[PDB]
């Protein structure tokens, strides 16, 4: 039975890894894709390799090992590692957001003032604040029941810390990406809405048409971001509060930690794998 | 439209007046010039790295 | 009037002189000779820093200097061997379609979309290059220039003319008329006694720079011609056009040699010029690649791919050691 | 390699290579306007009145492409007159593919007028001709149209005087300047056969001085917003 997983688990670290370091050689050596925008999709899939290559190979074997047998000091690192690279990879997401709604309601902005130096500093943001997320728990605000099962790799269930880290990596990024979002969807359908009769007819057609495919990308956005981050955040949000009489079952609680940890390889099919420009440079390369 | 009839006239008898050669007299002056000039072409015959300017000092 | 009518008699006269003169053609005569064989040419620099599309190149007598132009208002001189910018001149105006080296090196021509040939003297006593002269006259864009001396240059424009301009004036020394279309290319001869002009007429006139007439003309394309280059001899000149053919023209036969065409190529030739001994012909097209043909054989002896948009430029050097395509992707790159 | 003339010339080449990067980016603010349009067509107008007080922020007279520099709105406008090209428009339309926008003018007061060339043909069939062949180009399948029908009120007196049947026979309608004024913009809004990735705003231009420089900017914006959507796929 463990060779299933354990197959289905390398299948998927394989998959994110092949995928994430595709998107990050397409931008680096191509000059087409050298922007704002796809320097924040291209750090966005660093980040997502450095999730695919120092976490999911370590948290594959804790899954199929059922417990953790590389040593106290390396299950510290592998927590770090995680949540470090696990925040990172949303605030990208919710920086790419927020370039996007700069691009779309400033277009001064994005003319006169756009520049990578802004890529840059909102990329060294996200990563400041996975680091403020992940370090903590190793510096203090940390519970002995950690240590207290050397067969675990369990995260700090302080109530304090608990409450920070959930609200600092999901649900304040969960919030400000949904406020983006939604102003990005107003301002796309305003500009939507912004023989006489067959022409009448094929702008009415088209108008819907737009609007249909505004839906469906804010849609294949934030459903995707919700349905791989929402489920493994309300566990890890309320858990530690409820000690007793809320038993995890194990299975349902793998499931929904490798639906975050899935994130990291759908990432790159939402904002790498579909917009024509990286399809063009993915051919040209191949 | 008269005035430069005269001038594309007058340009097109003298084109006419020109010596010509047979084709096969410029084929083989062409020929012998690349012939000659086989051993000179670079592009033509690939050259020693040595030598190269452009791949090694 | 009734000049018509003798018009087309000399016209009749001028073909049967042709077909007289023409017994043997070029492939027949080569037939015997061996194939070049496949020329594999890989990519040795890749000379970076146009921001727009390169619309033109000029290659330097020393064969190392690199004089190239684009659409962002850059004329910029490399040092091809080591990749090194040497010079970068801002132009006046953005929109340049052409530019030529001096073969003494001292000058560098620019023009374009701006009727106005601009001479910048490069080594000066300040070690920066000046704008030197600015030619006008011309009342279409300027398609191509090519420096004679240090002090004649030749330019085509789109007005149907080509003009030798004496840059110590800045007058038109002499006018060359007779095109009645666009001249987009402009080739000089080896001793710079002739220059071939092709134009959007689908025809190629052969002009004398003393005399300043019309020697003889070759009509054999379809559409525009864009690319022209004399032979390293200097008694033939191939000519590319958008009916995506070349054409090789001999000036003593006076008239068309060979045709390089293939089915798979629809695209017109931008770019035309010949290796050291003239056994090569090299034509840019519009699909990003770059032909060499057996020119006596009319025979793809290879492709040069490696360019994204469209090879807008191409140059042989004085040594026959590398060509240098530049295309709209804003790289130039060197092949050997 | 370690020689003082080899380091001199890399050192040369980087300065050269930051330079242009500087340049590059400086230009990367501006707003490249493509200007077209008949001769007497109104471009000559459209430029006076876009340089009143924004401008500019031994050479030769040209007579080839006119290069007009404003701002506006913090906005940089590069507006490129082509009207001294006399020559084969195919052979140097490729060199403004890349710029924001096309601002055709076209005069409305030419529909009665005819071209010295020959009196069968309509300056307004040319000006039509010309719309055509500029917007379906292969080089300007994104770019979008800024159509000036310059000259309301000459073109009001005309049809007053004159009728606008004369110009398109197969119109039939009232000689008003609503119906005549709409009639031509449709027409020239049904040359456009790009209609799904191409987007033509026109603008009847009138003698305020800031209203037409709005209506570009109000264009360049709308471009620019929506290309940006499409970047995102919400467009
Ligand atoms: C019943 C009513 C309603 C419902 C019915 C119908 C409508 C909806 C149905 C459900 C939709 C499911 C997903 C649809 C996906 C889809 O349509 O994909 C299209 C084609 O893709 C390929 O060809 C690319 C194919 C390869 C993709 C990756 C494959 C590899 C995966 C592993 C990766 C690692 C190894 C490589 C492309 O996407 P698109 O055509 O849908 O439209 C847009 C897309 O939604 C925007 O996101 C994108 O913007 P971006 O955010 O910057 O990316 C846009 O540019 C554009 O692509
Ligand atoms: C990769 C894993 C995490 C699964 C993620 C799935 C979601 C991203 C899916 C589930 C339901 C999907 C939606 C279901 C239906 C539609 C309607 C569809 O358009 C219509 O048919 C119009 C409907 C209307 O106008 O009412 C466009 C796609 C969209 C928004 C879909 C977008 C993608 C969604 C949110
Ligand atoms: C939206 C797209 C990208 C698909 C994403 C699917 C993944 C989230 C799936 C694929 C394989 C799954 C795994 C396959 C098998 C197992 C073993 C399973 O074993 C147990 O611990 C429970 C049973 C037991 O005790 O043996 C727990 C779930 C887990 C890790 C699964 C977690 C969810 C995974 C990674
Ligand atoms: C207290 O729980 C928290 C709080 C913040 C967090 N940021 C990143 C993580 C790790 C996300 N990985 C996905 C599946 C397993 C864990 C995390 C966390 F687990």
């Amino acid at each position: 039975y463990q060779v299933i997983t354990s197959l289905l688990l390398g299948t998927l670290i394989f998959c994110a890894v092949l995928g994430n370091a595709c998107v990050v050689a397409a931008i680096a050596l191509e000059r087409s894709l050298q922007n704002v925008a796809n320097y924040l999709i291209g750090s966005l899939a660093v980040t997502d390799l450095m999730v695919s290559v120092l976490v999911l190979p370590m948290a594959a074997l804790y899954q199929v090992l059922n417990k953790w047998t590389l040593g106290q000091v390396t299950c510290d690192l592998f927590i770090a590692l995680d949540v470090l690279c696990c925040t990172s990879s949303i605030w990208h997401l919710c920086a790419i957001a927020l370039d996007r709604y700069w691009a779309i309601t400033d277009p001064i902005d994005y003319v006169n003032k756009r520049t990578p130096r802004r890529a840059a500093a909102l990329i060294s943001l996200t990563w400041l604040i996975g680091f403020l997320i992940s370090i903590p728990p190793m510096l203090g605000w940390r519970t002995p029941e950690d240590r207290s099962d050397p067969d675990a790799c369990t995260i700090s269930k302080d109530h304090g810390y608990t409450i920070y880290s959930t609200f600092g990596a999901f649900y304040i990024p969960l919030l400000l990406m949904l406020v983006l979002y939604g102003r990005i969807f107003r301002a796309a359908r305003f500009r939507i809405r912004k023989k006489n009769e067959r022409n009448a007819e094929a702008k009415r057609k088209m108008a819907l048409a737009r609007e249909r495919k505004t839906v469906k990308t804010l849609g294949i956005i934030m459903g995707t971001f919700i349905l791989c981050w929402l489920p493994f955040f309300i566990v890890a949000l309320v858990l530690p509060f409820c000690e007793s009489s809320c038993h995890m079952p194990t299975l349902l609680g793998a499931i929904i930690n490798w639906l975050g940890y899935s994130n990291s390889l759908l990432n790159p099919v939402i904002y790498a794998y579909f917009n024509k420009d990286f399809q063009n440079a993915f051919k040209k390369i191949i | 439209s008269i005035a430069q009839a005269r001038k594309l006239v007058e340009q097109l008898k003298m084109e006419a007046n020109i010596d010509r050669i047979k084709v096969s007299k410029a084929a083989a002056d062409l020929m012998a010039y690349c012939e000659a000039h086989a051993k000179e072409d670079p592009l033509l015959t690939p050259v020693p790295a040595s030598e190269n300017p452009f791949r090694e000092k | 009037d009734q000049l018509r009518q003798e018009a087309e008699q000399l016209k009749n006269q001028i073909r049967d002189a042709r077909k007289a003169c023409a017994d043997a053609t070029l492939s027949q005569i080569t037939n015997n000779i061996d194939p070049v064989g496949r020329i594999q040419m890989r990519t040795r620099r890749t000379l970076r820093g146009h921001l727009a599309k390169i619309y033109a190149m000029h290659w330097g007598t020393d064969s190392r200097l690199l004089v190239s132009a684009s659409q962002d208002g850059k004329l910029i001189i490399w040092d091809s061997y080591t990749t090194n910018k040497v010079h970068a001149i801002p132009l006046r105006s953005s929109w340049v379609m052409t530019c030529a080296y001096a073969p003494s090196g001292n000058y560098v021509a620019c023009g374009g979309l701006d009727n106005i040939c601009s001479i910048y003297n490069l080594k000066t006593r300040e070690g920066n290059v000046r704008v030197s002269r600015e030619l006008a006259g011309h009342t279409g864009y300027l398609s191509c220039c090519r420096f004679l001396d240090d002090n004649q240059i030749v330019t085509s424009s789109g007005d149907t003319t080509c003009a030798l301009w004496d840059i110590e004036t800045g007058q038109q020394t002499t006018t060359f008329t007779g095109h009645t279309g666009d001249v987009m290319s402009l080739s000089l001869a080896p001793d710079t006694r002739l220059f071939v002009s092709g134009a959007c007429d689908a025809s190629a006139k052969l002009w004398d720079v003393r005399e300043g007439m019309c020697r003889q003309t070759f009509t054999g394309h379809e559409s525009d011609i864009n690319a022209i280059c004399f032979f390293p001899n200097g008694n033939a000149f191939a000519t590319g056009s958008d009916d995506a053919t070349c054409r090789l023209f001999d000036l003593r036969a006076d008239q068309e040699l060979m045709t390089y065409s293939h089915d798979n190529i629809i695209c017109g030739i931008t770019s035309v010029s010949f290796s050291k001994s003239g056994r090569l012909l090299l034509a840019g097209y519009d699909d990003f690649n770059c032909n060499v043909w057996d020119a006596l054989k009319a025979d793809r002896a290879g492709v040069l791919a490696g360019h994204d948009n469209r090879v807008s430029c191409l140059g042989v050097t004085d040594d026959g050691m590398a060509v240098a395509t530049g295309s709209w992707d804003s790289f130039l790159k060197i092949w050997n | 390699t370690l020689s003082a003339e080899d380091k001199a010339a890399v050192e040369r080449s980087k300065m050269i290579d930051r330079n242009l990067r500087e340049d590059g980016e400086k230009a990367a603010r501006e707003v490249k306007l493509l200007l077209l349009g008949a001769g007497e067509s109104g471009k000559s107008t459209i430029v006076k009145q876009m340089k009143i007080i924004h401008e500019a922020g031994t050479r030769v007279k040209t007579t080839g492409i006119v290069e007009t520099h404003f701002t506006f709105k913090d906005l940089h406008f590069k507006m490129f007159d082509v009207g001294g090209q006399r020559s084969e428009r195919k052979k140097w339309i490729h060199c403004f593919e890349g710029v924001t926008a096309i601002i055709f003018c076209v005069a409305l007061s030419d529909y009665d007028l005819v071209l010295a060339e020959d009196e069968e043909m309509n300056r307004m069939h040319e000006s039509m001709k010309l719309f055509d062949s500029i917007c379906n180009n292969k080089w300007f399948t994104d770019t979008s149209i800024i159509l000036f029908l310059n000259k309301k009120d000459l073109f009001e007196e005309k049809i007053k005087k004159s009728p606008l049947t004369i110009c398109y026979p197969e119109y039939a309608g009232s000689n008003t300047y609503e119906e005549a004024a709409a009639y031509i913009q449709c027409q020239f809004e049904d040359l456009n056969k790009r209609k799904d990735t191409k987007e033509i705003y026109t603008h009847f231009t009138c003698a305020t001085d800031t209203k037409n420089v709005q209506f570009v900017f109000d264009a360049v914006t709308d471009v620019i917003i929506k290309n940006n959507l499409k970047d995102c796929g919400l467009f």
